[PDB]
DNA sequence: ATCAATATCCACCTGCAGATACTACCAAAAGTGTATTTGGAAACTGCTCCATCAAAAGGCATGTTCAGCTGGATTCCAGCTGAACATGCCTTTTGATGGAGCAGTTTCCAAATACACTTTTGGTAGTATCTGCAGGTGGATATTGAT
DNA sequence: ATCAATATCCACCTGCAGATACTACCAAAAGTGTATTTGGAAACTGCTCCATCAAAAGGCATGTTCAGCTGGAATCCAGCTGAACATGCCTTTTGATGGAGCAGTTTCCAAATACACTTTTGGTAGTATCTGCAGGTGGATATTGAT
């Protein structure tokens, strides 16, 4: 008398959903806090044009999305279907970010 | 002024502007008359190509107004623009639908 | 927290947009570390453009130019 | 009202005109138009930048139409290179042979 | 009683040897003909300064060694020690040489 | 008198031993049999791209000789800067 | 009285002032800019020669060769990154074998 | 002696050699390594000059001053190299500006 | 296979954010015409260096085969670890309102560019001359693989 | 564990390719001084759009349960390494030759700069008209997972 989908079915559904759209996927305020927090170590009492944070979010999420694409290829190459820190790690090394 | 250099060259893009922009850009001591005409035309062509495929992209998705989504689809679907824009991020464009075949059910 | 404001469901959404099906639990902390390194690099440079301009506000241009020189050109903010 | 008028120029109106010649029935959003503006500035910068190098490699002090041409060759992929060289020669011809 | 090193022992010895040295590892003339062949298909009646060919070789060897490091890393991720075309392909995909 | 021969199949001049040496420098211990043909392919594409830009610079200079500088400028514009040969 | 000696520099301030003009980087070039640049340039040359000199020494050689620049650059985290997209002709690579490839047990 | 007078091919090699004598008085340098060195100097010059170029443009300025060069160095060199380069550069400007 | 529960799809709908359309005021952008200057194409030609053949070894390193060791590919399988799931509360968002500071303006001078002798120097040219080290050899220490 | 059969080391040799040091002369580069011009600091200004917190909205932390993916273990065999053997028409290397074409120098004209004076126009700033589609719905039907 419960309705459960098999594991992976909701996953697949979500992929189809999120690849079809373009809305940002991190929530605006936590991102803003983090940006300000990180900037504070370079210079104190800083303000940000609202479009300057927008830019950073767009650039950040584009970057992570593409890193998950590469990460996924790395899992699959190891005959897995679960991404793991070693996958992200190998992507970044080959990309020349860790190297 | 009789006719704008754009209309002499048969171009919808601002030849005068391009010429001015080449000077103020410190690209070289002197800038020949031909170059801004050549350059303007190249820029028009590339714009037309992108707008052409993004128009198509807008049509398919049953729409008449081009949004960043449609430039993303146009560019990423085209082997050549995609390379030219290999290191570019179009804001609000998302990604091409793609699911690795080994992840598909059963 | 702050870095933890980038929540597990957010990270999961991004991964899904990148076509990811299943996700090891350790991925979340790793993703945040990765994000923090990305922003540090971009912000450091943007803030150097701000300091030069003798401003107290980070402008979109400062970010857009920082992204350019990091080799991550972004379109849509150059007005 | 010539005060707050620090003129910011953009390729918008020219982008808009070209839109009509290719899809007269179709329009374009703010954000999209902004994308396009960035695109044109960018290709200008890249092409102009490469011409500048060419001119210097050959101890020249002028950027002629030959420099833009090589620049386009070096920059654009195969087919796009071919057509842009085409459009470019066509427009210089037309322009020479205009009164 | 004839003596045989086990498989992998001469290989390891070779890594040490070639990692130690800096000499070009493809022979000069074979490399030179290849250059002349590829160049000739782009344009006939070319000539090369000897240091153009030496520059192409130095550039091609450094590129191939580095691709092998990245490839080796991709095998090891798959829990192998044998490099395979799919390892090189994964390297080139993540490096953006492909996709 | 005028020589010139036909140049063909020179990619096979990149011998198995020479590919084995390069992979060693790259720290590679074991090599599958299909690696040789793959490597030749990847090299060929690398050269095609470098040589093509190099020859473009050669033509633009109105030269018939490809200089070290042409190669050096070509490598530079593809993000593979080479030190050791000039400018 | 040279501007180098005047700034306390071995690197040529006159030459750097000159190359900055010929390079078309801007309409005008202030007199301090070449001074600063010649200094930065000399600082970096000093850093790499320092370390290359040691690699030569560690290898019982007294003459620096390109192999020495390469060990110097690749062993130094910051020079390595500054020169991350740069190939040093005849530099070879750093001795490095991945653990798993070693024999044991 | 003298063949139609070859055009001057200028390089940083004498400067590089001086700095070498300063840090390692008994160490020499092959001409290949010197070639690498001269390349590296031209390379860093172009890179700094170019960041500077852009910097000026971005701020509607038409002059590259020591301040543009400084921001450029900070944009270009990593961590500890930037700090010391900025320190050596500032040192030099100060030293220079206080003569006369 | 039977089949209920949900997801997904489709036409249709409204309202409003954001598109377009038309006018007016204006600095600066753009061309037009006309004396002035100069980069670079053209013809000639000296001198570098590229192609090419020769003939040896300085014979090295390659291609071919063949044995048999072991890494890779497969199959199976136990438990560990991610996915699915449900909703109150607690964090984000979407609104409102001063005021910080970016961006505009205009004043003025410290420092830039221009231009003229006058001096100094790095490149080069060319013999003249040491020296570090590549490659040789031997003969003493290090490792691998068979028992 | 011994050890035998190699590879590996490294310190002391050589002959010369390549590095450093003569002095030569000089075009160009660099300095010094002088008059003429100017970008941008710096000081003030306003109105834009940024940080703050109103309450209105709604995403997510929590934990428990369990399917299925992961790594571990076991077996098998073929695809790879090592090495022997035969011999490049193979590559290196040395060096000589003829002359292609690159690079340096001159003459000279066409296209660019400099500039003044005229005419246009793209951007900004409203003001008003209007419309494409995001989001809400109703109803068919396709997908999923439990039988
Ligand atoms: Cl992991
Ligand atoms: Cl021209
Ligand atoms: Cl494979
Ligand atoms: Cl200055
Ligand atoms: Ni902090
Ligand atoms: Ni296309
Ligand atoms: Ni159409
Ligand atoms: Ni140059
Ligand atoms: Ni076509
Ligand atoms: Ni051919
Ligand atoms: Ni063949
Ligand atoms: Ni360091
Ligand atoms: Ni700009
Ligand atoms: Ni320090
Ligand atoms: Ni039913
Ligand atoms: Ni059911
Ligand atoms: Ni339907
Ligand atoms: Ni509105
Ligand atoms: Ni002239
Ligand atoms: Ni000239
Ligand atoms: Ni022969
Ligand atoms: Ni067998
Ligand atoms: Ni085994
Ligand atoms: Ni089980
Ligand atoms: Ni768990
Ligand atoms: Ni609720
Ligand atoms: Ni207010
Ligand atoms: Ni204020
Ligand atoms: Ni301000
Ligand atoms: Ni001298
Ligand atoms: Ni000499
Ligand atoms: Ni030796
Ligand atoms: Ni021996
Ligand atoms: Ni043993
Ligand atoms: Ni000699
Ligand atoms: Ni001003
Ligand atoms: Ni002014
Ligand atoms: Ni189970
Ligand atoms: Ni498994
Ligand atoms: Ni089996
Ligand atoms: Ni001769
Ligand atoms: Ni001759
Ligand atoms: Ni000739
Ligand atoms: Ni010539
Ligand atoms: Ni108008
Ligand atoms: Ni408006
Ligand atoms: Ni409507
Ligand atoms: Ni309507
Ligand atoms: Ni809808
Ligand atoms: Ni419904
Ligand atoms: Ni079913």
């Amino acid at each position: 008398k419960p309705h459960r989908y098999r594991p992976g079915t909701v996953a697949l559904r979500e992929i189809r959903r999120y690849q079809k759209s373009t809305e940002l996927l991190i929530r605006k305020l936590p991102f803003q806090r983090l940006v300000r927090e990180i900037a504070q170590d370079f210079k104190t009492d800083l303000r940000f044009q609202s479009s300057a944070v927008m830019a950073l979010q767009e650039a950040s999420e584009a970057y992570l999305v593409a890193l998950f694409e590469d990460t996924n290829l790395c899992a699959i190459h190891a005959k897995r279907v679960t991404i793991m820190p070693k996958d992200i790690q190998l992507a970044r090394r080959i990309r020349g970010e860790r190297a | 002024k009789a006719k704008t250099r754009s209309s002499r060259a048969g171009l919808q893009f601002p030849v005068g502007r391009v010429h001015r922009l080449l000077r103020k850009g410190n690209y070289a001591e002197r800038v020949g008359a031909g170059a801004p005409v050549y350059l303007a035309a190249v820029l028009e062509y590339l714009t037309a190509e992108i707008l052409e495929l993004a128009g198509n992209a807008a049509r398919d998705n049953k729409k008449t107004r081009i949004i960043p989504r449609h430039l993303q689809l146009a560019v990423r679907n085209d082997e050549e623009l995609n390379k030219l824009l290999g290191r570019v991020t179009i804001a609000q464009g998302g990604v091409l639908p793609n699911i690795q075949s080994v992840l598909l059910p059963k | 927290d702050n870095i933890q404001g980038i929540t597990k469901p957010a990270i999961r959404r991004l991964a899904r947009r990148g076509g990811v099906k299943r996700i090891s639990g350790l991925i979340y902390e790793e993703t945040r570390g990765v994000l923090k390194v990305f922003l540090e690099n971009v912000i450091r440079d943007a803030v150097t453009y701000t300091e030069h301009a003798k401003r107290k506000t980070v402008t979109a241009m400062d970010v857009v130019y920082a992204l350019k020189r990091q080799g991550r050109t972004l379109y849509g903010f150059g007005g | 009202k010539k005060r707050r008028k620090t003129r910011k120029e953009s390729y918008a109106i020219y982008v808009y005109k070209v839109l009509k010649q290719v899809h007269p029935d179709t329009g374009i959003s703010s954000k999209a138009m902004s994308i396009m503006n960035s695109f044109v500035n960018d290709v200008f910068e890249r092409i102009a930048g490469e011409a500048s190098r060419l001119a210097h490699y050959n101890k020249r002090s002028t950027i002629t139409s030959r420099e833009i041409q090589t620049a386009v060759r070096l920059l654009l992929p195969g087919e796009l290179a071919k057509h842009a060289v085409s459009e470019g020669t066509k427009a210089v011809t037309k322009y020479t042979s205009a009164k």
